[PDB]
């Protein structure tokens, strides 16, 4: 299957540059053009440009001309987007998208493709404010967090900046019943979120539950074991 | 080559047909038949619905169709379903050789059923208290429509200070989630009989309570 | 110089089942590809890596014409980089395909009032086909944990399904004939040329 795997979320000061990767697999990398599309939080999609890996040709929106560089490394099937002299308005999820092959019609006219596969996105936040890694606390299961056959347990991911934070459970082995909530932005300027998982109540003595917190902007990972309380 | 113009929002009822317009210029929508439409659900990459004005990629239902007249392209969704609730973006080639998106249209499917929130309240962890902080965590999910009021109480009295509450966010099943956090000192936490998170949704209330151990 | 036998491919009485797609080698002839690209009766005509209006100028060692029948909704899978039952399990074009994909509705030829059960496709396979691979095997497919060992059963399936084409089907469920032209260049006298 076609996969496009992007580099992790980044935080940058104004005037800095960012280089986002997009690693392709599952197809012949040089046969398809790659485009970069970005989206500021809560706003629209914006096309930035394209690179054709087979001839190394590029084409950028006028808006980014002179400040964006799209490159490709055929030896690793990786496309890169480097955006320099960053400002706050560059805060966005940056996606790489594969363009399906175009074709010539009966009359000899060329028809472009369309975006058939997408990377997962990379949030790049441009801020003058200081980065802060999270404090993670367990949200232990209890009788006020049980719904009979199932119980709720979680992790509190407190006081980090900027977004984003991802949470998995048991290194991705546990996916059923996982709900990671969107973060609150506190008046401190720091975020907090929680992830909860609903699990069989009878498992609480025997199964280990670990939340895997990932805050890439601070290069922090925390794996927090969440156990029933003692009392 | 300037964002194509789309209505900010459209709404229809299940089974109905709706149309989303996309107005560009003779340099883009009106200049070429290379208009696409993308669907975007919350937190997900966009997904191609229509390309070349009216073609569907494999997997997209025939409920989705596209057309174009002059500088205006149109996406039509027939037999409207709850799962169609999403943002839609038109996309066009331009005479500059570049591509441009429309501003996007939020599609609401009307008449969806009211759904009550599920509420989970966690008290401060031992670990946090040992760090001389305390946070009560009230997690609110699966409600529809996406408006709740959250109140906190210490024993029976309203607490306003130290409260932070999210705006509701759309879940994948079209319902909403939110959370509210109450920050306390460990003294405050320990000095009351209990605290409560009270969630009001469409005139009905779900309240959870926790107490120090 | 014979004119190339395109009628032989496109006007053949019956087409192959997609899972058992036919390939014809074309050679030692003159091709006026205009007979194809100036026709108005094809519903799909798409060339990858080459313009069909430039083919009359060129010479090849051989031209291959693959042909088969699939349903209308599946014609989209006959292109580079597609997925689904046809692209994955029946006929796969490579990502770097150079050639033409030509299709037309064949309801009048291939649908039958009681259903044409004779056109088949592979519904189940352990893995995806490689480009231009053809699998005509008919082993039972294991869909569950317990092995079948040659015996059909629950979660032990015959790997092919019949289209059942009827003239009253919706257009997406109607039969389409497809020809895919690919081109081979070798160190040899070019046996297939246009008028140049
Ligand atoms: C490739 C080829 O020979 N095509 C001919 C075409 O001229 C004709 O219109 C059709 C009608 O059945 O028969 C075939």
């Amino acid at each position: 299957q076609v996969q496009l795997v992007q580099s992790g979320a980044e935080v940058k000061k104004p005037g800095a540059s960012v280089k986002v990767s997009c690693k392709a697999s599952g197809y012949i990398f040089t046969s398809y053009s790659m485009h970069w599309v970005r989206q500021a939080p809560g706003q629209g999609l914006e096309w930035m440009g394209t690179i054709k890996p087979s001839d190394d040709s590029t084409n950028y929106a006028q808006k980014f001309q002179g400040r964006v560089s799209m490159t490709r490394d055929t030896s690793t099937s990786t496309v890169y987007m480097e955006l320099s002299s960053l400002r706050y308005e560059d805060t966005a999820v940056y996606y790489c998208a594969r363009e399906a092959r175009g074709y010539y019609d009966r009359s000899g006219y060329y028809h472009p493709g369309y975006f058939d596969y997408w990377g997962q996105g990379t949030l790049v936040t441009v801020s003058s404010a200081s980065t802060k890694g999270p404090s993670v606390f367990p949200l232990a299961p209890s009788s006020k967090s049980t719904s009979g056959g199932t119980a709720a347990l979680g992790c509190l991911v407190k006081d980090y900046f900027p977004e984003p934070v991802t949470v998995s459970w048991n290194s991705g082995a546990l996916t059923s019943g996982v709900h990671t909530f969107p973060a609150v932005l506190q008046s401190s300027g720091l975020y907090s979120l929680s992830s909860v998982v609903t699990v069989p109540s009878s498992s609480l003595g025997t199964q280990t539950y670990i939340c895997n917190v990932n805050h890439k902007p601070s290069n922090t990972k925390v794996d927090k074991k969440v156990e029933p309380k003692s009392c | 080559q300037s964002v194509l113009t789309q209505p900010a929002s459209v709404s229809g009822s299940p089974g109905q047909s709706i149309t989303i317009s996309c107005t560009g210029t003779s340099s883009d929508v009106g200049g070429y038949n290379f208009v696409s439409w993308y669907q975007q659900h919350p937190g997900k990459a966009p997904k191609l619905m229509i390309y070349e004005v009216s073609d569907r990629p494999s997997g997209v239902s025939s409920r989705f169709s596209g057309s174009k007249s002059g500088n205006t392209a149109s996406l039509t969704i027939s037999g409207l379903q709850a799962e169609d609730e999403a943002d839609y973006y038109c996309f066009s080639y331009t005479t500059s050789t570049t591509w441009v998106f429309g501003g996007g249209t939020k599609l609401t499917v009307l008449g969806q059923p009211k759904a009550a929130p599920s509420v989970t309240l966690f008290p401060p962890s031992s670990e946090e208290l040992q760090a001389n902080k305390a946070t009560l965590v009230c997690l609110i999910s699966d409600f529809y429509p996406g408006a709740v009021t959250v109140a906190w109480k210490a024993d029976s009295s309203p607490v306003k200070a130290g409260v932070e509450t999210t705006t509701p966010s759309k879940q994948s099943n079209n319902k909403y989630a939110a959370s509210s956090y109450l920050s306390l000192t460990p003294e405050q936490w320990k000095s009351h009989r209990s605290y409560s998170c009270q969630v009001t949704h469409e005139g009905s209330t779900v309240e959870k309570t926790v107490a120090p151990t | 110089t014979n004119l190339c036998p395109f009628g032989e491919v496109f006007n053949a009485t019956r087409f192959a089942s997609v899972y058992a797609w036919n390939r014809k080698r074309i050679s030692n002839c003159v091709a006026d590809y205009s007979v194809l690209y100036n026709s108005a009766s094809f519903s799909t005509f798409k060339c990858y890596g080459v313009s069909p209006t430039k083919l009359n100028d060129l010479c090849f060692t051989n031209v291959y014409a693959d042909s088969f029948v699939i349903r209308g909704d599946e014609v989209r899978q006959i292109a580079p980089g597609q997925t689904g039952k046809i692209a994955d399990y029946n006929y796969k074009l490579p990502d770097d395909f150079t050639g033409c994909v030509i299709a037309w509705n064949s309801n009048n030829l291939d649908s039958k009032v009681g259903g044409n059960y004779n056109y088949l496709y592979r519904l189940f396979r352990k893995s995806n086909l490689k480009p231009f691979e053809r699998d005509i095997s008919t082993e039972i497919y294991q869909a569950g944990s317990t092995p079948c060992n040659g015996v059909e059963g629950f979660n032990c399936y015959f790997p092919l399904q019949s289209y059942g084409f009827q003239p009253t089907n919706g257009v997406g469920y109607q039969p389409y004939r497809v020809v895919v032209l690919s081109f081979e260049l070798l160190h040899a006298p070019a046996t297939v040329c246009g008028p140049k």
